[PDB]
């Protein structure tokens, strides 16, 4: 009715959002650091050429004209 | 960084220069030490030879660059430590209503006189009532799903075509195989649609339902015949067909549960997500009530002289979030061994 | 087209802004569709299209009307419409310049008063006459042929 | 006349009061400068 | 090769005390226990959008050596279904592993494939299956899981594909991962995961009022980029209405 | 006086029949007594007296403020205000005039919008500061002579 | 807070005239 | 200090929500005019 | 009240302050409400 004052309810569902769906820390392998500040070191392998300098050896014997 | 003859190799002319994995990260004691050979002509391939010997105290917030060579500038990228609170990011809830009122629709009526039942008793012994009750029932019946397909209409032209993903039954010019097999794509588009709702809406708990004319949802199960022997007294009126208005559908993508109907025009198809979620809600029926007003009290506005029954129907439909698509069939009416 | 209630009439021609108690069964042929003073408008009244003095179409490359899609100013509580939504002023200059349109409107005295705070030069309205009484219905008596 | 099956179409709670209202709950940020910003929304988007 | 683990961003909650009691009594909903869950949903998709700009910017560290462009659109003269034709990305796949195993010299590695799940979608290209649409058995994705987490085994590798809708449709990304501990490609370092009940520590913007401080520590470094990128082409699912 | 919510100011210059986004904590001592954009305004803001442009006082006899006796505009549902105010326009010779005010306004913003259907010059609200993030308040302490 | 909408609800009696 | 016996003046029932409303129901009486009249204040003087 | 634990002061914020509130409103629906002007209550009745 046009003179009756209307009042609107209140309905039981909240009506959340939507979050997106987290795999991407499956996808990397994990270690926990236990120190906040770390080195890796990196042996690698070299040929002094017989001439001088040196390089890197194990992408310096894989072309067939060596 | 930027000497005083540098390319960019991007935006290629006297400018920048791509520290591309040779960057200066700090090392011990805040120093910042580097040999880096940046280009110097494009078509020439000079690469000169420099380096840049850099410290600075973190505390002290202030930093010192020294290089051998010739420097303009170097664009570095760094943060402020948050140990000390200074800037924090913050989070609230926000909260707003929307309402779903429901209002008084268009009741129907059927004016019904005296001499007119008796005229429908006595000639074809026709109920004059219960003639009109149905008809009546019928109307709102189908008043009810008609403005469904309107809502449905409206509130997907609200989404300005978001995922109008079309379909030809023609198959391609270079095809060159049967075009019965080409309408196994159809469930390619419908599981693009598919996919393309769960990535920007983030839901995986849907029941998505496609609405089509029975034309168009028929080349969803493609399925084909099947004979048997055609004894005259043993005929059966459509009595295993119900694949063609009612079928469930099971993809790789998400599950289905299509509907036909031949009240929707043919040409295209619609997709609707809803949620088991009982928080999100996606598209909502609200029937709220409806009753038949027998005889007495409400008149007439045709003619108010008469009595007249009445009935009414009190329903309304929302749209919370507009998950619909549409799939544009199209060149679909059997002309496909005309061409 | 047939089953459904009375459409008012889209246009209200809101002049600067400012009409007060716009008359909004206009067009509306007495009697058989509308019974002025005894019927209500609906309580699904709303705005859809509302044209400033500084617009564009959006549709066509002129000033026109501001198709306002999901922020359209319906009925809320105290039958009032309050509503702050933004159009484009310069086509591909997306300007975007503010406006709130805040009005109330009367169910059964059917009278708008439409203020906004900036230019406006017209809007386009979605709204019923309620059938709560009787004003039309549709009859369905029917018919035979042998 | 047709067939009906489209009150299955879409999920059909019935309605006790003809006006109710839902409620809907969204968070939001800051950024350090007062305006606020959807949460789900401005996160989902690869530039972070 | 260094490896830092600085102090990220801390994310906190205000939390003064009558928007405690108009929530409870108006709405019957706690700004401590879902400003918290809000908190901890942000802070895990920092680690997950830090991830994308990380895989982003360590292929465009190589120049782009491992790209491979596929063609949803099949080739002018293929004339066949064109569902089948998606049967080559899983031997675009294979052609850039073994470009991965040929250049690195890698024999044991197990390969991750990440990207849109709509791009996704095309590697098992599984077919659909029917039964009766009634309402009363709705399931509602209960069997859908191939399309986000799946895994394959190739004559060239195995794999252990991924899918979620943060990256963007368009190309995908595989990261070669070996088991040898001696070589690394692509190492995460989640470092610390620290909150407190206010526990002294004030607010930013209003300091006047409580609030639930949290942050967590990590980076992720990268030894050796072994990446490559499948430059999927037309897959906005218009190969049927051309 | 001692003790209470700290009160906004109360003349607004709502010239030119209406007046937007108006900065309802003006006036206020920032930095003790008011932080805009920290804290916000309470939800008793409500206007006692208004001045239209021909209106009568009835407590002198000019054209002054107009009292809202028992028909003041409170801070009704979702924070919007309206209000159909009749005023007296002379003195003896009543005249009477009417002009509907309504109007919405933002918490958060401490942001006022009013729109009068007619002629307006100026308004004097009536509201608190909240006190729900702790601003100021009042402060107790102990003292001892002998 | 501000940004919640207020939600004014029903007490029971109806406050009939006299 | 004072003693406070004057906060027993008015009936107290105690709150349970910070917003909540009340309504009040009016009748009317119509003129044929359609100005309604309140009802039970508009027949409380004798010339009628 | 809250007697510590997070709400700072406002006229010196390092001090462990106690803080204590009270939110309350009367409101009038209909006012009946009569006064009754005492006039010269000041003992001067003998005095005159």
């Amino acid at each position: 009715m046009g003179p009756i004052q209307p009042y609107a309810s209140l309905s039981m569902p909240i009506l959340v959002k939507l979050w997106a769906r987290l795999a991407l820390t499956e996808a990397l392998p994990t270690q926990v650091a236990n120190k906040p500040n770390f080195t890796v070191p990196i042996l690698t392998p070299y040929v002094v050429d017989a001439d001088g300098n040196k390089h890197a050896l194990p992408e310096s014997i894989n072309n067939t004209p060596e | 960084a930027k000497w005083s003859d540098s390319f960019d190799e991007r935006t290629s002319a006297a400018g920048f220069v791509e520290l591309g994995s040779n960057v200066v990260k700090l090392q011990d004691n805040d120093t910042l030490v580097g040999q880096i050979k940046y280009p110097t002509n494009g078509d020439g391939e000079v690469e000169t030879d420099t380096i840049l010997g850099k410290v600075d105290v973190s505390s002290g917030e202030l930093t010192l660059t020294s290089a051998s060579g010739k420097l303009t500038d170097v664009k570095v990228k760094g943060y402020v430590a948050s140990e000390q609170h200074t800037s924090a990011t913050n989070v609230e809830l926000g909260l707003t209503r929307k309402d779903v009122v429901i209002d008084t629709a268009q009741h129907i009526e059927a004016t019904v006189p005296l001499e007119v039942i008796q005229d429908m008793k006595a000639t074809y012994d026709i109920d004059g009532v219960a003639r009109l009750s149905e008809t009546m029932s019928q109307l709102s019946s189908q008043k009810v799903d008609l403005d469904i397909i309107e809502f449905l209409d409206h509130e997907y032209k609200e989404t300005d075509a978001k995922y109008h993903f079309s379909f030809d039954v023609f198959p391609h010019s270079d095809y060159s195989a049967h075009p019965k097999d080409w309408l196994e794509g159809l469930r390619e588009v419908i599981d693009h649609t598919t996919q393309s709702m769960k990535n920007d809406y983030k839901l995986y708990d849907v029941q998505f339902v496609i609405v089509g004319n029975p034309l168009d949802v028929r080349l969803i199960p493609n399925v084909s015949w099947t004979f048997n022997g055609g004894d005259r007294n043993a005929d059966a009126y459509s009595n295993g067909i119900k694949i063609n208005y009612s079928l469930g559908a099971a993809s790789g993508t998400a599950n289905y549960r299509i509907i036909g109907s031949d009240l929707v025009r043919q040409g295209e198809l619609t997709i609707i997500a809803i949620p088991q979620q009982d928080n999100y809600k996606t598209f909502m029926f609200y029937p709220y009530t409806f009753n038949v007003v027998n005889g007495g009290g409400y008149l007439n506005t045709r003619n108010p002289n008469v009595p007249n029954m009445m009935m009414t129907r009190r329903y309304t439909v929302e749209s919370f979030v507009p998950i619909i698509g549409r799939i544009t069939i199209k060149n679909n009416n059997g002309s496909v061994y005309a061409r | 087209t047939l089953v459904g209630l009375v459409q008012i009439k889209e246009d209200i021609a809101v002049e600067g802004g400012k009409v007060t108690d716009y008359d909004l069964f206009t067009g509306l042929k007495e009697g058989k569709e509308v019974r002025k003073g005894i019927d209500r408008l609906d309580r699904k009244f709303k705005i859809v299209e509302a044209k400033w003095s500084d617009s564009f179409d959006e549709r066509t490359s002129a000033a026109g009307f501001v198709e306002l899609g999901s922020n359209v100013v319906k009925l809320q509580d105290n039958d009032t419409l309050v509503g702050q939504i933004k159009y484009p002023t310069n086509g591909d200059g997306e300007v975007e310049t503010d406006t709130i349109l805040g009005k109330v409107d009367v169910s059964s005295g059917e009278l708008t008063l439409t203020s906004a705070s900036g230019k406006l030069t017209d809007v386009k309205v979605k709204g019923y006459v309620a059938s709560e009484q009787h004003t039309s219905a549709t009859n369905v008596e029917l018919g035979l042929t042998r």
